[PDB]
């Protein structure tokens, strides 16, 4: 069985280096050749480069030629990747391939765990949440939704749950988008306008990274 | 330089129909073509490789042909476990582009979108920030926008838009729209206005609200 | 030199469904490719020889396939009398290297492993050897493996592990791990533990016992 | 019918020769050609050579150019090949097969007995076979199972017997393995929890080469 | 020269079943073949020229393939009209070398032969001949032979053996084997025995008498 192994995300500050290193087991590393490919936001795909370890001779795509360097250890069975003068734009996922014998042809079967990379010179803010609720004094239609608004949070992402996980039915989740160097995100739930506002509703938020929750009532 | 893409944008195709997809090359390689099956949050792996053969897991419903610069993928049937987007391989020379990608969904009955918009609470008018949002879920199809008229006039551009991928339960979509304003606009505005145009429906359905009442 | 491998290592396929299996070879013969029929304890016959004619005694259910240096062979349907492995040929020029082989197997129903591990007799004891084993049997699929820790210390190398051919009875298979061990190391240890890990458990399923208990 | 028949396996010393041969019947022989094909351990097919007997004309692989030797007899019909400087790895089967009709090429229908060679410097030995039963005192499961090592055993194979073969159904053979020149196997018995220990068991085993048996009591 | 023959040497093949046959040349006449039926006391026919086209009289059961050296002649299905012979024809260069043949047969369960040896009678002793037979009918497959152990010596040459084609009635074989023998023989020899060897008796069959018994 063919496993390849890879590291987890790192921060770099934009202008520094990163380390990509990915460990290969389950067949012999020095007779087949190794590739990386990057996926950019939000949909694509292209090819880095790659390394063959016989020599060692490599190449790579004409605007990676200043930026990508690759090299392998034939001791530990690990291939490695270090990109430098990392941009905004150069967030994205990188995967880990074994290629064909001796060919970099004959398309690669199994990929990398998609380690990706995260760039930027925005520091960890606490996630500021509101709560939004009717009304004008009606409620239409016989289903009404509800919703509360996360913004302000780095980085993605942040959990939020709905009456302490009581009601997982209607709960949908909505990704964020990226503007002024913050993430801004919501949800939204439908209750039966019977219950409502007889019973209570709230909406819970965690951040794992600046271990920050906050509770409200809508 | 070598350069492809694929064609259409993305398709719908329920379980047990074929699917016909295609992606164009510019110049002909002859030989080499893949598809990579990618799903959300997981890497792709191979299916068929050099047009023909296909690789191990990958059952009989997955067959590939053309020839020269037309290439084509003939899935028949779709089966509920195929869901996810395609790709193309090119190994005519170096470097390699790949495909632009290509989105599957299932065809079923239209549902009429549910719209609301609400205003904002007493917290965020203290703390300088405001902002309106409107709800829209359990569309169907894909091709659905959103504007904002305030007072009968667009705001362009700071008008965000995400997107929710399919879900598992009752197979559909999902958005969100927050409209993004300072506080010198709120003071002077009092209608606060969303549509949502729906193929479904002849006319956008437009809520509405207002501050004194 | 020419050379030549098949894909994948092993297939698993039922009575009644289709085989492909595929063997690549890096130059091109352009013609001959044969297929042979090699069972336990038995010598290989003729199939399909030159990609396409096949040989007397074979059915109408094998049928090969391919051009250039990509070949394939058809099996529709698999018969309970199919059970063996495959090979592959060249002809292009000498010497002959032929093909690594593939295992066929039956799907079905997953079944979980039963594992014990049992103390060495008292006989063994003045005789100068030492040994532990620890016993797997009646499990699917082939993918499998073994370790063991003493007082929580991995040994390697010195772990020997016999594997069993496909059973005609109840279609499955069995081995066997015996750990090499001096007389030293049997008086200052106690706890011997050896684990199975399958794929129908979440968690590796431990056997373990006391020389004190 | 054609049928080729082989000689059977014999015992060499590292550094001796061999003789084998294979007679043809059923065909013509001096008109078609003669193969040979070396299975290694655990699963390789190799292509040793060939012999078509017109001039006599041969080919071979070059590893076994130093070695391989061919000769053939056209008076009984029958085919000979010759090995020298047998070494521990050397050890496998070889087939006899009838090749076209003054051609190398059309894949043979027809292949060999199978009959292997046994080559190395260790003597026969009597098999050494301990009893294994429980216990720390419990059993678990219900359905518990025994087993007899057999190790220290020269050559492949022997024969073991379960309570002097009156339950067939739950007995394992269990292949072996090469080490320090000697081989190791095993077997795997599964009896229920309601007859034991009630029932007596016991593991027999029987070498035919060295004419030597064990019993004893589990 | 052109040479060419064809394999297998015989077929069986039940009425419904696909017959694959196929005769190979040494050298490749890109063109031409043909195919003959010819039944016992009967001149041959044209049935399938070219490799492709069939001649007249003949249904669309009877279809030809193959390119180069390699052909092939596939019959779906087959007729209780259909039995006899096959042969191949090239048109390449002359002198034309035909086909070797091939006899076809129906398949049907196994059947035991019977097997019985008979003394000579009183009238040819006197005549200065003397022979001894052994009867066999009612047998399937064809695959079965005899020989003579007089004393425990075989006797070569000098045993006849005769052939019977394909009965109409009840679809089986049958054969006859008289040994040749001189006066001084029948004296000073005893026991006279014949064995019939068949594939589905584990152990050859023997009748056997004495003179004096």
């Amino acid at each position: 069985e063919v496993q390849l192994q890879q590291s987890g995300p790192e921060l770099v500050k934009p202008g520094a280096s990163v380390k990509m290193s990915c460990k290969t087991s389950g067949y012999t590393f020095t007779e087949n050749t190794m590739h990386w490919v990057r996926q950019s936001h939000g949909k694509s795909l292209e090819w880095i480069g790659g390394i063959y370890p016989k020599n060692d001779d490599t190449k790579y795509n004409q605007k990676f030629k200043g930026k990508a360097t690759l090299t392998v250890d034939k001791s530990s069975s690990t291939a490695c990747m270090e990109l430098r003068s990392l941009t905004s734009e150069d967030s994205a996922v990188y995967y880990c391939a074994r290629g064909d014998y001796e060919n970099y042809f004959y398309a690669m079967d199994y990929w990398g765990q998609g380690t990706s990379v995260t760039v930027s010179s925005a520091k960890t803010t606490p996630p500021s949440v509101y709560p939004l609720a009717p009304g004008c004094g009606d409620t239409t239609g016989s289903s009404v939704t509800l919703g509360c608004l996360v913004k302000g949070y780095f980085p993605e992402s942040v959990t939020v749950t709905w009456n302490s996980g009581s009601l997982s039915s209607s709960v949908h989740t909505f990704p964020a988008l990226l503007q002024s160097g913050l993430y801004t995100m919501s949800s939204s739930v439908t209750v039966p306008s019977s219950t409502w506002p007889s019973q209570t509703v709230t909406c819970s938020v965690a951040h794992p990274a600046s271990s920050t929750t906050v509770d409200k009532k809508l | 330089d070598i350069q492809m893409t694929q064609s259409p944008a993305s398709l719908s195709v329920s379980v047990g129909e074929t699917v016909t997809i295609t992606c164009r090359a510019s110049e002909n390689i002859y030989s080499n073509l893949a598809w990579y099956q990618q799903k959300q949050g997981k890497s792709p792996q191979l299916l068929v490789y050099a047009a023909t053969n296909l690789a191990d897991g990958v059952p009989s419903r997955f067959s590939g042909s053309g020839s020269g610069t037309q290439y084509s993928l003939k899935i028949n049937s779709l089966q509920s476990e195929d869901f996810g987007t395609y790709y193309c391989q090119q190994f005519w020379d170096t470097p390699f582009t790949f495909g632009s990608g290509t989105k599957l969904a299932i065809k079923r009955a239209d549902a009429a979108p549910t719209v609301s918009i609400f205003p904002p609470s007493s917290e965020q008018l203290t703390s300088g920030g405001a902002s309106v949002v409107c709800f829209l879920n359990n569309f169907y199809p894909k091709d659905i926008n959103v504007k904002w008229k305030i007072d009968g006039s667009e705001r362009q551009n700071g008008v965000l838009n995400s997107w929710t991928d399919q879900d598992s339960k009752d197979s559909t979509y999902s958005m969100s729209s927050t409209l993004t304003l300072t506080k010198d606009e709120y003071e002077r505005h009092n209608s606060y206005t969303c549509e949502a145009t729906h193929k479904t429906s002849t006319s956008p359905i437009v809520k509405s609200f207002n501050r004194n009442e």
